């Protein structure tokens, strides 16, 4: 079996961020840090080799004795917002190696930004009672208790054309009496 | 790459007439591997004979023990008999009881 | 060089046949066949260690396989049922040690098909505060009470897809958290500088292609049968 | 004092006659303890010693499953191999290897091994440093280059420093009694005239259990290893050795000749005379 | 105990 950080890790912009990996089967013979964006496939990162095994930001070490495995992100970016699986290459009982893949841990990098929070009344191209409010930049919150306002998990963009590393979410709700100030 | 293998026929215990003992015939220093080795008694095969597991040396080079239980007589001949790709034809070492 | 899989979405109703089909052009003798659920990572199906041979993996039960080339490795579900709601991936493996490179994956929503609806697409426009003081408009758009969560957003401007300054949210959100039959909702924003978004000859359009019923599928309702469609809103620069 | 485990295995392709036969086998020093043999019904890993009978389900699972996975990864390497010589279907091929541990007297792990040969001709082996590899062709050099960057050599210096030495360990004392104790050879000698005025003089030696032993030939010189006969060590089928020299004597010079032998089960070695 | 191979030439 694989065992890794619970999570989720949430860091601010440029965090240096470490991932915790345990495997349970000393006969293991190959080890991998994998990275999987949220809702597409996993893909591999790096090979964990126990001498050492860093490309760039990414840092990875392996001990036998313990056997437990770390990845190391330096100048954590927006960009590096996924889930990091753990990957062990162990025989199993029959004559076959598969690799056995852990949980994963979601790592959610959130901006340092603007001093603008704000929210915007939005409105529809056709509908008279519609309404959408949206957000600038955080403080991560979710915090809409209320049964009837939807919230969404706040989309960090990184914007190399306009330069701006927005962080907005977007906010609805079915009712007319739809405050933007009170969802 | 091909290498003629040795061929030694010998007792497990120096033979003593009426005592049970057993036949070998180890070769060695072979490749390939495949070999076809067989146990003679009077000239004629021996059926039960038994064999190591196929290994080789530092070499690369095979070696194999064909075996076989069986009680000399004075006058009784025992013989190995090897046929490898390396032979044109089987190769035939006789029994000695001082080789 | 690398894996290939198809479909990438799919609903089927319960007693409903499905081939997963995926391929593989890297050489490689290993393929396998994974799921993959919330609150579980990844559970081996079958894999096949070379051409001629598959075997088994953690769950099999349910499933079936064949190794067609040293190519092509597919999985079928001869019976759907709503146990196998998940999401399949597909990879591969020079053999059996080495690191598996995957595939696009594929979504199945093994339900009822009276569960099936698309999305109520809506676009609204920017607020006029956020133009005077940060010069540049935002629209966002709003893909409302789709079940299968089987879609892929767009945004045209003028008749040519935009990649920049846009944001879709990374997941569908779940209108009802606790629900487990429960509508999905998505949003998505554009961000222009503020004079193109009061150019009026400037059109913006959000268009949400729907991935839902075959047109074979048998439609006993009384509404209209929620076949691949492409719901999609619009405004223009006022 | 030192001991090694070392397992030998063969791989030898039968074109039309199905997929390549494997066999494996074990040994701790010269006792063969263990084999595999993939034209056998069991398709396991099978006992060849005394005291490996009593390990439990779990190691004969085990270690069939990895020798089994061993059989199909020398498959694909002879598939592999004939591709990098460019050659035909046509023939028989081999592909064997080596590999094991010279853990020493209780001074623990001392060396290591990984060899390959393709067709009784080196192809790679891993160094002593258990950190780079011998790459014997330019197509084996292929294979150096794909294992550097996946870092194989620290897999095999982490088995070979790790499960070799604790496998190893734990079979010299469950076969204590067998793989521990020494047997020195048994000596004697015979005298047969081969013509009117010379004597084929040969010493024997019988019965010893480590292969290893120096048998030489002697006259008032004290070494004539120029005329004398030396066969191969070979095994009596008990788990000893024999071993035997021979020397062309003069007719009334016998004394003349002494042979030596060493080993060591003799405290200290033998001279042996008519 | 048997070692692990797994890797291709």
């Amino acid at each position: 079996e694989v065992e890794q950080d619970p999570g989720p890790f949430n860091v601010p912009e440029g965090a240096t961020v470490a991932f915790n990996c345990t495997y349970s089967n000393s006969a293991s013979q190959s080890f991998f840090w994998y990275r999987q964006d949220c809702r597409k496939e996993p893909k591999l990162l790096m090979s964990v080799y126990s001498s050492g095994n860093e490309d760039g930001r990414f840092t990875a070490q392996l001990n036998r004795a313990s056997q437990y495995i770390s990845l190391l992100i330096r100048d954590s970016k927006l960009s590096d917002s996924a889930t990091y699986l753990c990957v062990v290459n162990a025989h199993s009982g029959a004559g076959s190696y598969q690799l056995t893949f852990g949980k994963g841990t979601k790592l959610s990098v959130i901006p340092i930004q603007n001093p603008d929070p704000a929210v915007y009344q939005l409105r529809d191209s056709k509908s008279s009672d519609k309404s959408v409010c949206l957000f600038t930049d955080f403080t991560n919150v979710s915090q809409s208790k209320d049964s009837d306002v939807y919230i969404t998990d706040k989309c960090v963009l990184d914007m190399r054309s306009m330069d701006f590393k927005s962080n907005s979410a977007v906010a609805w709700s079915n009712k007319s009496d739809f405050a933007c100030a009170n969802a | 790459i091909q290498r003629t293998p040795k061929i030694q026929v010998y007792s497990r215990h120096p033979a003593e007439n009426g005592k049970s003992n057993f036949l070998n015939c180890y070769v060695s220093g072979f490749h390939p591997s495949d070999i076809e080795v067989d146990l003679l008694k009077n000239g004629e095969r021996i059926e039960k004979v038994e064999h190591s597991d196929l290994s080789f040396s530092k070499d690369w080079s095979f070696y194999l023990l064909y075996y076989t239980e069986f009680t000399p007589t004075e006058k009784d001949e025992y013989a190995c008999r090897v046929n490898h790709v390396t032979l044109s034809q089987p190769k035939i070492v006789k029994w000695d009881r001082d080789m | 060089a690398g894996v290939t899989q198809t479909p990438k979405f799919q609903v089927l109703k319960t007693g409903q046949s499905m081939t997963l089909q995926c391929a593989q052009d890297m050489n490689h003798n290993s393929m396998y066949w994974y799921r993959q659920d919330p609150g579980m990572g990844l559970r081996l199906i079958y894999y096949s260690a070379s051409e001629g041979t598959t075997d088994k993996g953690e769950v099999p039960n349910g499933y079936n396989v064949s190794r067609l080339n040293k190519r092509e490795f597919s999985l079928r579900l001869e019976s759907a049922a709503p146990s196998q709601t998940s999401v399949y991936f597909c990879a591969s493996s020079e053999t059996g040690g080495y690191e598996q490179y995957f595939g696009p994956g594929t979504r199945l929503t093994v339900t009822d098909l009276k569960n099936v609806f698309p999305p109520e697409v809506a676009v609204f426009e920017p607020s006029e505060a956020e133009i005077s003081h940060t010069q540049k408009a935002t629209l966002v758009c709003l893909a409302t009470g789709f079940y299968p969560d089987h879609v892929e957003l767009s945004w045209w401007v003028n008749g040519k897809e935009v990649h920049s300054g846009v944001c879709t949210d990374p997941q569908p959100l779940k209108e009802q958290p606790a629900l487990n039959d429960s509508r999905y909702a998505l949003s998505s924003r554009l961000r222009v500088s503020a004079t193109f978004w009061q150019n009026p000859r400037n059109h913006f359009r959000c268009q949400v292609q729907f991935y839902g019923l075959s047109e074979n599928d048998e439609w006993t309702q009384d509404r209209a049968k929620p076949v691949t469609q492409i719901v999609s809103a619009e405004a223009w620069g006022r | 004092g030192s001991h090694s485990m070392r397992y030998f295995s063969t791989s030898v392709s039968r074109p039309g006659r199905g997929e390549p036969r494997f066999i494996a086998v074990g040994y701790v020093d010269d006792t063969q303890f263990v084999r595999f043999d993939s034209d056998a019904a069991s398709q396991r890993m099978e006992p060849r010693a005394p005291w490996i009978e009593q390990e439990g389900p779990e190691y004969w699972d085990e270690e069939t499953g990895k020798v089994k996975a061993h059989s199909q990864t020398d498959r694909e390497n002879l598939r592999i191999a004939l591709r990098y010589y460019n050659q035909s279907e046509a023939g028989s091929h081999t592909l064997q290897m080596m590999f094991g541990c010279d853990v020493g007297s209780d001074g623990r792990f001392l060396r290591g091994y990984h060899q390959y040969a393709y067709d009784g001709k080196d192809y790679i082996a891993l160094k002593e440093d258990l950190r780079s590899w011998t790459a014997a062709d330019m197509a084996a050099q292929i294979t150096k280059r794909k294992w550097e960057a996946a870092h194989v050599a620290e897999q095999q210096r982490a088995y070979l420093e790790g499960t070799c030495v604790d496998g190893l360990r734990r079979y010299l004392e469950n076969g204590k009694e067998t793989l521990q104790r020494t047997d020195p050879p048994k000596t004697h000698m015979t005298h047969h005239p081969i013509s009117d005025h010379e004597a084929t003089l040969r010493c024997w030696a019988l019965g010893f259990y480590p292969a290893e032993i120096t048998l030489t030939w002697q006259r008032d010189g004290e070494d004539q290893t120029q005329d004398t006969e030396l066969v191969e060590t070979r095994p009596a089928g008990d788990g000893t050795f024999q071993k035997w020299a021979a020397v062309v004597v003069p007719s009334g010079e016998e004394q003349r000749y002494t042979c030596h032998v060493q080993h060591e089960g003799l405290p200290k070695p033998l001279t042996l005379r008519w | 105990n048997y070692n692990y191979l797994y890797r291709l030439f």
